[PDB]
């Protein structure tokens, strides 16, 4: 009982933390840029 | 010694110049209250002061292409 359960545990773990771990890309990914972005347009608005 | 001729210097001795007709209509004389030559001094200073904000900016943004690898090779090698 214990070896199949406690086995796919493993998998369990890594699968429900590279979902969470793409979110952290998509979120952290896009507040930088974004400052980017605002560099672009601050530096047009010197002009 | 030495020896010179003299003028004296009165009071009287006055000088008469000729003025043009048009001189005192110069362009020059008559100014307004905001030139071109200004706007140039500002305009100039605004482009320059946009040329280091484009370096400020690059530099910023140099780590687009940095920022992308680290966050997708070491779920790459999850993976693998």
């Amino acid at each position: 009982q214990r070896t199949g359960r406690s086995a796919l545990a493993v998998l369990i773990r890594a699968c429900y933390r590279l979902q969470q771990q793409l979110q952290r890309t998509r979120r952290a990914l896009l507040h930088h840029s974004d400052a980017v972005l605002t560099s672009l347009h601050h530096v047009r608005m010197l002009l | 010694w030495e020896h010179r001729r003299f003028i004296v210097a009165d009071s009287r001795n006055f000088i008469t110049p000729e003025f043009p007709r048009d001189f005192w209509m110069s362009p020059v004389f008559n100014l307004p209250r905001e030139t071109a030559a200004e706007q140039v001094v500002v305009l100039q200073a605004q482009r320059t002061a946009a040329a280091a904000a484009l370096e400020n900016a690059a530099m910023q943004a140099a780590e687009l292409p940095v920022d992308i690898e680290r966050r997708l090779r070491p779920i790459e090698r999850n993976v693998h």
